[PDB]
RNA sequence: AGAACUGGCGCUGCGGGAUGAACCGAACGCCGGGUUAAGGCGCCCGAUGCCGACGCUCAUCAGACCCCAGAAAAGGUGUU
RNA sequence: CGUCGCUUUUUGAUCCUUCGAUGUCGGCUCUUCCUAUCAUUGUGAAGCAGAAUUCGCCAAGCGUUGGAUUGUUCACCCACU
């Protein structure tokens, strides 16, 4: 996967083809975070083939739909579970974020595993994601915004260079 | 001699730590050499008494 | 982490009145006046409250090694309250074997002229940072006293004597010779 | 759930060049009528043709 | 020094972006560089705007933390922001900057002729003060 | 005609990149007061990489070879030189519309000077990181005109604080002169279309 | 040094990799308009002069893009 | 006992350039460069009392000779420093 732009959650269910040995296979469900519905039904077969004896030639997906959030306008706390590969070994890792939506917190994770651990988007697996509440958070970068009557200014503001005249007689005050 | 003044001058001259790598003269409760030449190492030994 | 702000406050007694030009801190007290400029340190200084005169230094956002620098502001500020109301006094004694260390003062406290340091013919004229002055002590042997308002001008000048009386080419585990500081106190006491 | 019929036609274009090409994977492009870069062809979807498109 | 903070209720302007020139009210901050805002009476609904896109003013609003759309709307108009915004010297600067921007070719002729007329009258009455200044300092 | 760029508070290569594009395009550019140019990174680091430049010297005679200039007008000039195609005649002329000075000369102490917000230190550095002045990395390496330049600048800046004395003397006057009367008819149409 | 399979170079220009036998794109009659590939867009030097997004990093030897043109074990209360 | 490296002043290994020719050892003369520092400057550590040594650090600025045997490079000895 490349994990391009903002990601997008998918509910991908699927079953393996009916054999003479097992009519009606149990048809498992997954929760795929992917850029579009072609990579999502590809990564469905990456994880299902790790757990069951299913593979895309002996299976079919029966539904791949975008599941989106039930409260886009509510500030939530997302603690997620990772299984990235490093240069020496591989590691399990709990890692909190904070976003309006479910699918944008896992976008913020790939941007952050690549930043802090150089972990590319293929060598990283998402175990599970849920909204957690306050007093169950561990990370103080997330915890410090749990503040009724939170306030801070914006010191040393800088933006809009060369869009203004590139040569002026006016030193730009940074507030 | 002046044994109180003996211990006062020994505060600046003997009661210190010596690094085995950067050979510094640090302070008697160091854990690290402060010099970048040894990469702030953590193998120290006290200054050798008379 | 880039934390939301930290702040220390400085309780200021009434006999000292602090004004600020910005990140400059002007400290006026009984025994003079002294100032510092903190225009390199990227913080705001707000002196709040009538009748009580609290000084709150707070740094918004900031990284962890710029969280370590808000405490350094308030510690230099307290040493300006202390130095302008009580002064600083570093008492240094002369530790010597067989050769006595002769010490005089040439010019008004601003020059200390050390000679006979371990039998040497070469004099050691140590000039001091302006604002401090010397005194040969009384009722104690071989002692020198340094008094002034700024702790960085007392203590750096105290280090110029202790560095000048340095034994070369010899063992410094024996040959304990020099004029080392003995005490870190104030000029006026018990306040 | 209703899963539909997986499709019977496909459109294949060629996005790579002529030079530096293995001998099995240029025979099939010769059989798909994909000789130049950026040539297209409709392909009947069959098990024999799905395994031709996986070679290439 | 730092006279205006972000805060729940702080009415911010929006400089650039797809909601440029309209006001918002900061409802909730999410993390460090984005904030959930809405304008209930100024046609920019509830969404996350970054802080470098917004533009803090001197107006606060008193409503509970992360309320609904209605209680921001009641607080927007019990304070009467949109009347109080347009009667400030910075809403007049942003209005005048787009009056000059739509000044047509005939109107720019009239702005010319009625400018060199008053620049004469100000240069006459500032030179009739230069003569009056030396006559004061002649004694 | 000519843009006049006051060089202080600017960075070395961010300013030199904009000048070396404005001067291939046919403009005349005068960079003034190059003593005050900043350069990012602490002073000892920028002074090392100029001393490493000094040992670059052709062995058989140093008289032919790399010419290590020492005034900051020529340090900045050689930075612009390395961003221009100076071995072609389209680039020979490009170096010749650049008159970079040191201090501020008598043609240029009475022109309005522009700055470049794309190369200012305040805009472009993060403030917890250190910088070097080009004035004292020139002085530490062989330049002998720092004190005679600072003497002439504080005599230059003193002749302008009396110019700015009497410039805002007129601005106080013509603001009280516009207080008076009867120009309201002309302010009807200018306030209507951005006073 | 010697084999296997495939491609290429030799016989082959062109765009890129600053430089180049073989790398990466793409193969070539003579031209106009359009659009891309690989690679790029501070200035040499065409194009980010976007009010680009999130983080990491300070080097008194910083880092900087396949082949590829320089490094290891070991260590750091340096910071994440 | 291990084990990871660097260097190209050793010797190999290889056979790319040169067979219509690149004059092949050593010394003498002479200039420059490197640092992995013998000495001289400033230093830290000793099982540094002093004297003398020893081990590290910034550092190539400035020096590093006179001879006997030998074609010698290398060696080895006398003497000065
Ligand atoms: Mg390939």
């Amino acid at each position: 996967m490349k994990a391009s732009g903002t990601l997008r959650e998918y509910k991908v269910v699927g079953r393996c083809l009916p054999t003479p040995k097992c009519h009606t296979p149990p048809l498992y469900r997954m929760r795929i975070f992917a850029p579009n519905h072609v990579v999502a039904k590809s990564r469905f077969w990456y994880f299902v083939s790790q757990l069951k004896k299913m593979k895309k030639s002996s299976g079919e997906i029966v539904y791949c739909g975008q599941v989106f959030e039930k409260s886009p306008l509510r500030v939530k706390n997302f603690g997620i579970w990772l299984r990235y590969d490093s240069r020496s070994g591989t590691h399990n890792m709990y890692r909190e974020y904070r976003d309006l939506t479910t699918a944008g917190a896992v976008t913020q994770c790939y941007r952050d595993m690549g930043a802090r651990h150089r972990a590319r988007a293929h060598s990283i697996q998402i175990m599970k994601v849920e909204e957690i509440a306050a007093s169950k958070c561990r990370r103080p970068a997330v915890k410090q915004f749990h503040d009724s009557k939170i306030k801070f200014p914006l010191p040393h503001r800088v933006l809009r260079r060369q869009h203004k005249p590139r040569f002026t007689t006016k030193r730009p005050n940074t507030f | 001699i002046e044994p109180s003044l003996r211990q006062l001058a020994q505060k600046y001259n003997c009661d210190k730590m010596i690094c085995r790598k950067c050979y510094a003269r640090l302070h008697p409760r160091a854990v690290n050499c402060r010099k970048k030449k040894c990469g702030h190492t953590n193998n120290l030994r006290p200054k050798k008494k008379v | 982490m880039k934390t939301i702000l930290s702040n220390q406050t400085v309780d200021i007694p009434e006999n000292v009145d602090i004004t600020l030009k910005g990140r400059t801190v002007i400290v006026k007290g009984p025994r003079g006046t002294l100032r510092r400029d903190f225009n390199h340190i990227n913080v705001e200084l707000s002196l709040l409250g009538k009748k009580k005169k609290r000084l709150r230094v707070d740094k918004w956002w900031g990284n962890r090694k710029e969280l370590a620098t808000v405490r350094t502001i308030c510690s230099h500020v307290q040493n300006m309250i202390k130095g302008v109301t009580l002064g600083f006094r570093y008492k240094m004694r002369s530790v010597y074997a067989h050769f006595p260390i002769n010490v005089v003062i040439q010019e008004n406290g601003s020059l200390v002229e050390i000679r006979n340091f371990l039998g040497e013919k070469y004099i050691r004229r140590v000039r001091m940072r302006p604002g401090v002055a010397c005194s040969v002590s009384q009722a104690q042997k071989d002692e020198l006293i340094l008094e002034g308002n700024d702790i960085e001008l007392v203590s750096n000048s105290a280090a110029l004597i202790q560095q000048a009386t340095t034994v070369k080419n010899k063992d410094i585990r024996k040959f304990l010779d020099g004029i080392y500081v003995s005490e870190k106190g104030t000029v006026q006491q018990a306040d | 759930f209703y899963v539909p019929a997986e499709p019977k036609l496909a459109f294949v274009i060629r996005i790579r060049g002529i030079n530096g090409v293995s001998p099995k994977v240029r025979k099939v492009l010769q059989l798909l009528r994909l000789r130049q870069i950026f040539n297209g062809t409709f392909v009947k979807l069959n098990k024999a043709s799905i395994n031709m498109l996986r070679i290439v | 020094v730092f006279r205006r903070f972000v805060e729940v209720g702080r009415v911010a302007y929006v400089s650039f972006g797809p909601h440029a020139g309209k006001l918002v009210a900061i409802v909730d901050v999410i993390d460090q560089n984005r904030a959930l805002v809405d304008g209930p009476c100024t046609q920019v609904r509830r969404q996350a705007m970054p802080f470098k896109c917004m533009q803090l003013t001197d107006f606060i609003l008193k409503f509970p933390h992360s309320a609904h759309q209605k209680y921001v709307r009641q607080a927007w108009q019990k304070a009467d922001i949109n009347t109080k915004w347009a009667a400030t010297r910075w809403a007049k600067k942003i209005e005048a900057r787009e009056r000059k921007a739509k000044m047509t070719d005939f109107d720019r002729f009239k702005v010319m002729k009625a400018k060199k007329m008053r620049n004469r009258i100000i240069k006459n009455e500032v030179k009739k003060l230069q003569k009056a200044a030396l006559l004061k300092a002649s004694p | 005609q000519v843009l006049v760029l006051d060089g202080r508070g600017h960075l070395l290569g961010r300013l030199a990149a904009i000048v070396a594009k404005q001067v291939l395009l046919g403009r005349k550019v005068v960079v003034v007061r190059c003593e005050g140019i900043n350069i990012s990174g602490n002073f000892y680091r920028n002074k090392l990489k100029y001393l490493a430049f000094l040992r670059k010297r052709m062995n058989t005679n140093p008289s032919r070879g790399p010419y290590h200039f020492r005034a900051p007008s020529r340090i900045f000039w050689r930075t612009v030189r390395g961003m221009l195609p100076h071995k072609t005649k389209r680039g020979q002329a490009a170096l010749d519309r650049l008159k970079v000075f040191d201090g501020i000369p008598p043609p240029y102490d009475k022109k309005k000077r522009m700055v470049v917000p794309a190369a200012l230190k305040v805009v472009r550095l993060k403030p917890t990181r250190k910088f070097a002045y080009l004035g004292r990395l020139a002085h530490e390496v062989g330049w002998k005109y720092q004190a005679v330049t600072a003497t002439l600048e504080e005599k230059r800046k003193e002749k302008a604080k009396i110019h700015y004395r009497k410039k805002k003397q007129l601005m106080r006057l013509r603001k009280q002169a516009e207080k008076n009367v009867e120009k309201k008819i002309d302010k009807y149409t200018e306030v209507l279309k951005t006073h």
